């Protein structure tokens, strides 16, 4: 990717490779990966961005929490193997998305599941309102349980939050 | 300091039996009552050394104040009133500050008439500091330490 002083990391393909390569990353969930990789990439500008504009936006629609932006539309003009990471994208980042809406939103009822879940079908809504108990009437209540749970900023009779107040004590007098 | 002396005269010195008395001893100097006192200290025995019998059982018995600090070490007063003690402190810290803040600009020097005008050497802030911060320090480590652990026990 950057080799020497610069050997021309430059191809024809090189373009083709890193496309790829990026959107592995997003799919796999290596998010961290992707951020670490790029500082490196400098030789990636020739090759320009439309094979590349598909896993930089992704990212970048999702980290924004765009749920109608994060298109897998792009990137499937090469596609010898560009389909296989659209696919598995689509199925990650949906999941990611409904843990979202389960704290998020109280009541989904069959025609709005589409967008807000990033899921496929209303149906496959439902589906996995069985899988993590969600469901209550032919509309779901999970918001209730998880939006509740949050609150932790809350102190509970003696210091136990910032370590155990016998052992802080005694460490304050200790430091002297 | 206990001394135990004999006492003898002046003709009796001459002949030679002064200086008997004074042999076998470790001297040590006093002065209570200037040089006359000295005079007769030095003519009886000169401050003889007193040693003590003892064994490490009477010691012992000796050391410890009470049975009942196996209580009182623990025994805590009401909160509010520890509360208070906190809150009395930083009250007092507060004002002496203004009067640190000239005074860091040396204050190591010797003398205090000298310091009384260059670093507020009056009511010295640094003293007064100290003994507000040593007092605090203890009382709230050991009452909130007594209290948390006798809890603990109990409940």
């Amino acid at each position: 990717y950057f080799d020497y002083k610069e050997q021309l990391p430059e191809s024809a393909y090189m373009h083709q490779l890193l496309g790829l390569n990026l959107l592995f990353l997003l799919s796999q969930n290596r998010v961290a990966e992707f951020h670490t990789e790029l500082e490196r990439l400098p030789a990636k500008d020739i090759q320009t961005n439309v094979y590349i504009k598909h896993p930089v936006s992704l990212e970048q629609y999702l980290m924004e929490g765009s749920y109608n932006k994060v298109f897998l539309a792009k990137g499937n003009i090469p596609a010898e193997s560009y389909t296989f990471f659209i696919d598995i994208l689509l199925d990650t980042i949906r999941d990611e998305i409904a843990g979202c809406i389960e704290k998020a939103y109280e009541k989904i009822l069959f025609a709005e599941a589409t967008r807000i879940l990033f899921f496929s079908t209303p149906k496959k809504m439902t589906d996995y309102a069985k899988k993590r108990g969600w469901l209550l009437g032919p509309n779901n209540y999970y918001s209730f349980a998880s939006q509740q749970q949050k609150p932790e900023d809350s102190t509970i009779p003696s210091t136990e939050l910032a370590r155990q107040v016998i052992e802080y004590a005694r460490q304050l007098e200790m430091i002297v | 300091v206990i001394d135990a002396f004999r006492l003898i005269n002046a003709n009796m010195m001459v002949l030679g039996h002064e200086p008997r008395q004074t042999t076998s001893n470790l001297g040590h100097l006093n002065k209570p009552s200037i040089q006359a006192l000295i005079h007769g200290l030095n003519r009886h025995y000169y401050s003889i050394t007193i040693n003590y019998r003892k064994n490490e059982l009477e010691q012992k018995m000796l050391l410890n104040l009470h049975k009942k600090s196996w209580m009182e070490g623990l025994t805590l007063q009401d909160y509010s009133e520890h509360c208070k003690h906190n809150e009395s402190v930083v009250k007092e810290m507060l004002e002496l500050a203004k009067n640190y803040n000239k005074a860091v600009e040396e204050e190591d020097k010797m003398t205090p008439e000298q310091l009384a005008i260059k670093n507020v050497g009056k009511q010295d802030p640094k003293r007064h500091l100290e003994e507000h911060v040593d007092v605090l320090m203890t009382s709230n480590i050991v009452q909130c330490l007594a209290a948390m652990l006798d809890t603990v026990v109990f409940k």
